[PDB]
RNA sequence: GGACGCUAAGCCGCCCGGUGGAUGGCUCGGCUCGGGGCGCCGACGAAGGGCGUGGCAAGCUGCGAUAAGCCCCGGCGAGGCGCAGGCAGCCGUCGAACCGGGGAUUCCCGAAUGGGACCUCCCGCGGCUUAUGCCGCACUCCGAGGGGGAACGCGGGGAAUUGAAACAUCUUAGUACCCGCAGGAAAAGAAAGCAAAAGCGAUGCCGUGAGUAGGGGCGACCGAAAACGGCAGAGGGCAAACUGAACCCCGGGCCGACGAGGUUCGGGGGAUGUGGGGUUGUAGGGCCCCCGUAUGAGACCCUCGCGGGUGAAGCCGAAGUCCGCUGGAACGCGGCGCCGGAGAGGGUGAUAGCCCCGUAGGCGUAAGCCCGCAGGGUCUCGGGGGACCCUGAGUACCGUCGGUUGGAUAUCCGGCGGGAAGCUGGGAGGCAUCGGCUCCCAACCCUAAAUACGUCCCGAGACCGAUAGCGAACUAGUACCGUGAGGGAAAGCUGAAAAGCACCCCGGGAGGGGGGUGAAAAGAGCCUGAAACCGGGCGGCG
RNA sequence: GGUUGCACCGUCCGUCUUGAAACACGGGGCAGGGAGUUCGCGGCCGUGGCGAGGUUAAGGGGGUUAAGCCCCGUAGCCGCA
RNA sequence: CAGUUCGCUCCCGUGACCCCGGGCUAGGGGUGAAAGGCCAAUCGAGGCCGGAGAUAGCUGGUUCCCGCCGAAUCAUCCCG
RNA sequence: UAAGGUCCGGUGGAGCCGCCGGUAUCGCGGAUCCUGCCGGGAGUAGCAGCGUAGUCGGGUGAGAAUCCCGACCGCCGGAGGGGCCAGGGUUCCACGGCAAUGGUCGUCAGCCGUGGGUUAGUCGGUCCUAACCCCGCCCGUAACUCGGCGCGGGGGAAAG
C-alpha cells in the first residue's frame, strides 16, 4: 500500500535517508554493536539501557518449586 | 620423430583435420538463409591445445 | 620469485602427465599411477565428494 | 470452463512438436456444402489424392489437384495455384488448408473408405 | 544467479575503481545489483505475503453489505448493469428454473425478463488487455454478466454456463467475489425458491 | 569617411544522407508453485566416455562397421526420408512415417576383472567348427560380490572467520567439510514406558504445550518434555526350562493346470541338538488328568473360466467461412443467419464461438493390477492338580575420566577398574538412603500404514523477457584459457508466398552504380531503426 | 523558434569540509544496467469487527475440474485480581 | 624490440664444473654453500573451491515533484 | 509552480488505452561505478637503431620499388647455414585465388579453397635391467581412492 521506499521518496539528496550522516550507517559498529551488547559486563559497552535507568540488571533470585507441586488457584 | 602418434591418436588427429574445413554450399541452401563459418578452423603456429 | 618468467624455459614441452581414458583429461600421472580428475590406476571408485567441485563440472560435461 | 492451456507459448509448443499422424489432422479442410450434409462428416485430412478448391487468398473460385501435402511448412500445393518467378519459371504457390475447402473426396485407401461410411458422421 | 561466477578482485594500481569483476573475462560481474544474470538488492521471495485472515463476523457482514447494494437500482446501474425491471431487483423466479439445462430454453426466460441486456455486454470482450501481458495469457475475456444462483441441480448448471458472463453458484458456497467482483458492487442475482428459502437461514 | 562589394579557416542551431543499435511490438525459453509419477540399476559386463557412420557432412542429433539404422506384435493410419524449407535419388498406400511393449546387432575405452597401455594391443587354457572363424574362460565369496544413482535416509569423524563491540569458557554448530552404507521411503517400533498418584498401554509426523522448566563471563546467548487435538493403525517370532530325530537343505524323475500338495532315487546339516515345547511375566516351565481335539467351521494361498472398471496415449466429438465495402490478404464496418452436457487457448495473409487442432460428453485393450463369482491345498483354538521355572552378564550398578545435551545433585553414551540377583527376584516414578504406595520386566530379533525427496510429466501465474530471466531462449557448459585442480563468454525476428533479382548498359571486377524489381525507405543477422558522431547545406555571427 | 549585438549581472556540477570557483576528491562524450528486500519478535499508530468476552490453529468431512470463498473444529491463547 | 632486451665491459672456462633424460622430497611441510631466499609471472608461510553476502566504529555511492514545522554540534558514562 | 500529460505532421505496418481497486526484481547526474558505441589526441608517434641490401633489364598481370627469370653487388662462412632430439600437426606437395592475413607492398605465400602425399623380418620402438614405481595378500585406521612393513607379481630408458 505504502512502502518503505514510498516514505523515503527519492528525497532531498540526503543520501542516507533519515539517519543523518552516511558514515554512521555503514555497518554494525554504528549501532554500538550487534544484539544487546553486554549488561553485567565490566566494560560499559552498552552503558545506559534503552530507558533512562542505567543499565537494569539480571541474575537475581528466588526459587520456583517443581511444576507438579505448585498450584495457582483460579 | 615428434614422439609419437599411437593408432587411436591418428584417428583423433584425423577428426581434427576434418573440422578445419569451411561449411559446404549445400547446407546453406538447405537451411534457407544462412550459416556463417564458425570457428573450428585450425592453424598450426597459433594452436596450442590441451587434451 | 619475480615476474618476467616466460622467455626462460621453452616450457611447456614434453608433459608430466598424459591423456586419461577414464575421463580424457591430461592428468593421468605417468610418474605415479594416479588420475587427478577422477581417480584411476589406484582406484576403482570415481571421486566421491559433496563439495561439489568435480561433481558439478562433470554433470555439466556429461 | 474447459481444460485449457492459457499460456499461448505452451499452446504453440504443442502445435510444433506434434506426432506425424496428428500433423494430418491440422491439414484437414471443411467438406463442401453438398457433401458435408450427405456423409455427415465436417472435415477430412487433405491429401494428394484429392481435388480441392481455393476460395480465399489470391486465386478465388480456382480448383485444381493437390500435388503435395507438406507437414513441416503446414501448407499444401495445388496445381494452377502457382506463382510466376522472375527468372522465367513457373513455381508452385503454397497456401494453408484453412483458407481452402475440399471439393471432392477420392478414396483409394481402404481404411479411409471404412471411416467415411462408418465412424465419421 | 548472481553467485554463479566467483567474483575476484581487479584491485588498484591502474586508476580504475576497486569494484570486483571475474576471473578469465572482465566483462561481467556478480554479487553486485547490476549485471546481466544477477541479483538486484534482494530477489523476490516465495516467502511473501499470500494469506490474509479475516474474522468470521467481519466476513459475514461483508456478505450482507454486498447483497444489499444489489437491491438498489442506482448501484446496479453505476456498475454498468442495465435492467428493464426498475421496481423489482433482485429477481426471484419459480423453482422449475433450476431443472432446465437446455441452454436455449433457459435463455428465453432471461430475454423476457429484460436481463439479457447485461449478457450482451459480456458478448463484448472488455477483459481485453494491452501490453505484452498477452504473452503470459489471460486476456480476451468476457465481462461478468448477471449471477445465477440455484439451490441444487449441482454447483454448476449445464444450461447456464454456456451463456456469456453467466457464472453459476449455490447458496452454500456463496462468496464475496461473486457478490462484488473487483470490489465493484452492483451485480444482479437471480434466485430459485428453494435457494431463497435456504438463504433465509444464517449459516455463520 | 561611413558601405554587402566579398570576411578564408571557424562558432551555434537546424536540415538531409550515413554510422550506431537503443527503443516498441514479437518469443518453440526461464522462474515459482500445486498434483501425480518415478521410485533404484550393474561383472547375466552398467552408467559415463571415445572414434566412426549420411549421396554431398562442418557441427548437432541418432546409431554401431547389420553404423541418422534391422525385426516382431498391437495401435493410429496416407505420404515420408531428424535439426536443415537444395538437387539428384530412395520406399509405401498390396499398410510406411508415427506411438507402446519386446527382440537382433549394440566397435574401442570405462566397475573393466588375464596383463600392459596418450581411449590401443597381445596372450594361456577348454568347447566349437572347414578353422585361426566362432562361443566360454585366467581379480574376490559360498558349494553370490565390486561400481553407479537427482536428492532424501542411517552410522561415524568433525573446523574456522563471526558473535560477545576486544578476548579464552560460551557463541558460530553438532553447521561446513570428510568416510563407510541402505531403501523407495529410510529408520524408529510392540514396554525393566508414562506418573497431572489419576488416567494410559507399539512407533512416526503435523499443530499446540512455549520462548515456558533449565543451562549460560548468570554476559551475550541457548532451550525441552509429559500432556492435548489430529493423522494412520498390527502384531508376532527366537534362547532356555522339558521332550529327544518326531527335523531341514540340495540336485535329478514322476504326479498334478508349469501350480497348491505328495512320493522315490545320489549327497549334505543335525544328537557340540533339527523339530515339538515356550516367548514380557510368570508363563505354574514339567508331568498330568474329562471331552470335542489341532482333520479344523473360519482365516490364508494357489490354479483356471467368466463378469466389471482400470491399463498400448489412442478414438469419436455441434454450429456461417453468407452479402455489400475498404485492403496485398478480412479476422474491420453495415446486414442477415446458426449451435450448445460444447463462446477454453493457439493457428489461419489482420482484430474469427460456427475456417481448422480442439471441447462438454462418452469409449477402448495386449503384457499387468484389484474384487466376487468353479476347483485344489495349508491353518490359529478351548478347562484345574503338587514342587513355580538362572526366566538372556562383564550386563544391572558403582568407582575414575571425558564427550554431549535444555538436562539442571536428577541427560545420554564411551574408555579404564570393580561387580550382582533368580521373578520367592529385579527395575522405574528427575538428589542419597530406608519405609509406603503404583507401574513395569533390561542384558534376543523383525515389522505393514500415516511422515522425507525433486530426476520427471502436466497444469498456473499481482513472476521475468535477449547489456533481463538459468552461464546458455539461437550447432552451450560450446568457443576459449590454464601443468592441473579449475575457470568460462557472445551470438533471437525477410516477406503472404522467395517471387532471394532473369535480361540489358557500365565497371579489369566477383564489389558498386543505371534500368526492370506489388510495398525493396522488407533486397540478405534484411520488422522497427534512438542518441553520441561524420559529411554537405541553410539561417545567423565572424 | 533559430541565431546575434548592446546594457546589467554571473568564479560549474556532486561529494568532502568550519570554510570549495578551488592548486581537496571525482567526471572524455552518449545510451543501456545500476543500490530501502523478506521473515520473526517487541514497541507505536490508524482503521474495522465484536464485547466481559474475543479469537480460533492443525485436520478431515464438504464444495469445485483444481481452488478460493462459504460451514464444522474453541486443541490452545489472552482478558475477567 | 623485449612483462627483463641491446651493445660494450667484467668473472669462470678439467673443475666443490656444466649439461640431458628418468625418479625422488609438498605447504607451519620441503629445499636452502642461510637471502626469511625459493617451492609454475603468487611466499615473513602456494593456488583452487567450500564455509561466505566474513567483519569495519572505516572511503565512495543510494534514483520523481510539491507543501508545513524546523535543529543540535552541548551534558554524563564507557579499554571510551 | 511541478512531478508529468496531451495534440499535430512525417516515419511505421500490428496491436493499443482510459477509469477504479490491488502489487513491486517501480522512476537515476556522479559510485577512480559495470557494459556497449563513438570523437578529440593524429593521420601524430611507431613501420630507423642490433654486422646496415639491393639495383638495372626483361616476363606476367586489372594493377608491379620489394612475384619470377637474367646480370651485377652484398651478408652469413663452427655456423642468424646443413642433419637431428623435444615440440608442432599438415604447416608437406600440387592447383586456383586476393575480401582477410604478412609492421608498407603483392599477380606471391605456410593466408583462403580443394584434392593428394608418410608403404619396413633385417632402422628404431616394443624387450632387458637400472635409479626407482605400482598392484594383490596380511595388517593398520572407526573408515578410505589413506599408510608402510613382511610376502607374491608386474612396470620402468625413442641419447644406457
Amino acid at each position: 500500500m505504502i512502502r518503505r521506499r514510498k516514505k523515503v521518496r527519492k528525497l532531498r539528496g540526503s543520501h542516507t535517508h533519515g539517519w543523518g550522516c552516511k558514515k554512521k550507517h555503514r555497518g554494525g559498529g554504528s549501532k554500538g554493536g550487534r544484539g544487546m551488547a553486554g549488561t553485567g559486563k565490566r566494560n560499559k559497552s552498552k552503558w545506559t539501557w534503552t530507558i533512562k535507568y542505567a543499565p537494569d540488571h539480571l541474575g537475581k533470585r528466588g526459587f520456583s518449586r517443581p511444576p507438579e507441586v505448585q498450584r495457582e488457584v483460579r | 620423430m615428434a614422439r609419437n602418434k599411437p593408432l587411436a591418436k591418428k584417428l583423433r588427429l584425423a577428426k581434427a583435420l576434418k573440422q578445419n574445413r569451411r561449411v559446404p554450399v549445400w547446407v546453406i541452401v538447405k537451411t534457407n538463409r544462412r550459416v556463417l563459418t564458425h570457428p573450428k578452423r585450425r592453424y598450426w603456429r597459433r594452436t596450442k591445445l590441451k587434451e | 620469485m619475480g615476474s618476467g618468467t616466460a622467455t626462460f624455459g621453452k616450457r611447456n614441452s614434453t608433459p608430466t602427465h598424459i591423456r586419461c581414458r577414464r575421463c580424457g583429461r591430461v592428468s593421468y600421472n605417468v610418474k605415479k599411477g594416479y588420475c587427478a580428475a577422477c581417480g584411476f590406476g589406484r582406484s576403482r571408485r570415481l571421486r566421491k565428494y559433496r563439495w561439489s567441485k568435480k561433481w558439478k563440472k562433470k554433470k555439466n560435461a556429461h | 470452463m474447459k481444460i485449457s492451456s492459457k499460456q499461448p507459448r505452451k499452446q504453440r509448443k504443442f502445435l510444433y512438436n506434434a506426432p506425424l499422424h496428428v500433423r494430418q489432422k491440422l491439414m484437414s479442410a471443411p467438406l463442401s456444402r453438398e457433401l458435408r450434409e450427405k456423409y455427415k462428416v465436417r472435415n477430412l485430412p487433405v491429401r494428394v489424392g484429392d481435388k480441392v478448391r481455393i476460395m480465399r487468398g489470391d486465386y478465388k473460385g480456382h480448383e485444381g489437384k493437390v500435388v503435395e501435402v507438406d507437414l513441416k511448412r503446414y501448407r499444401i500445393y495445388v496445381e494452377g495455384a502457382t506463382l510466376r518467378k522472375t527468372n522465367g519459371t513457373e513455381v508452385f504457390y503454397p497456401i494453408h488448408p484453412s483458407n481452402v475447402m475440399i471439393i471432392e473426396l477420392n478414396l483409394e485407401d481402404e481404411k479411409r473408405k471404412k471411416i467415411i461410411e462408418r465412424r465419421a458422421g | 544467479a548472481g553467485k554463479r561466477r566467483v567474483t575476484e578482485n581487479i584491485g588498484k594500481g591502474h586508476s580504475m575503481a576497486r569494484v570486483e569483476r571475474l576471473k578469465t573475462p572482465p566483462r561481467y560481474a556478480a554479487f553486485v545489483p547490476f549485471a546481466r544474470g544477477g541479483r538486484r538488492t534482494h530477489p523476490p521471495k516465495v516467502e511473501k505475503i499470500i494469506w490474509e485472515d479475516i474474522n468470521k463476523k467481519e466476513k459475514r457482514l461483508a456478505l450482507m453489505s454486498a447483497i444489499a447494494a444489489t437491491a438498489n437500482y442506482d448501484l446496479v446501474r453505476a456498475r454498468g448493469h442495465i435492467i428493464d425491471n426498475v421496481p423489482q431487483l433482485p429477481l426471484i423466479v419459480v423453482d422449475d428454473l433450476q431443472k432446465v439445462q437446455k441452454t436455449r430454453e433457459t435463455r428465453e426466460i432471461f430475454k423476457k425478463l429484460g436481463i439479457w441486456d447485461d449478457i450482451v455486454r459480456a458478448k463484448e470482450k472488455s477483459g481485453v488487455r494491452a501490453g505484452k501481458g498477452k504473452m503470459r495469457g489471460r486476456r480476451y475475456k468476457k465481462a461478468k454478466g448477471p449471477l445465477i444462483v440455484v439451490g441444487k441441480n449441482e454447483g454448476i448448471v449445464l444450461g447456464a454456463r454456456n451463456h456469456p458472463g453467466v457464472d453459476v453458484v449455490v447458496v452454500d458456497n456463496l462468496g464475496v467475489e461473486h457478490l462484488a467482483p473487483g470490489t465493484h458492487p452492483g451485480r444482479l442475482t437471480v434466485w430459485t425458491v428453494s435457494a431463497i428459502e435456504r438463504l433465509r437461514e444464517l449459516y455463520g
